[PDB]
């Protein structure tokens, strides 16, 4: 969907498989502010929204 | 988020909605997310 209308989709109770992400070489715009980007394995965040 | 409750339990009832008490247990929760406005019913 356009920005105008942005869509959204919460992840429901499943095992978070996030080695994957800062492993893709197709990624170059990986910055973000929070949490530390190599302990994505060690949160226990209540929901997650994409 | 669709929730779903049912109980099943015999009645004596047939000429309208029997007078009772049955609490209702969650069957599954799917989390899709949909607007919705009208639904029907299928034989």
């Amino acid at each position: 969907a356009s920005v105008y209308a942005w869509n959204r989709k919460r992840i429901s109770n499943c095992v978070a498989d996030y080695s994957v992400l800062y492993n893709s070489a197709s990624f170059s715009t990986f910055k973000c502010y929070g949490v530390s980007p190599t302990k994505l394995n060690d949160l226990c965040f209540t929901n997650v929204y994409a | 988020y669709f929730k779903i409750y049912s109980k099943h339990t015999p009645i004596n009832l047939v000429r309208d909605l029997p007078q009772g008490f049955s609490a209702l247990e969650p069957l599954v929760d799917l989390p899709i997310g949909i607007n919705i406005t009208r639904f029907q019913t299928l034989l």
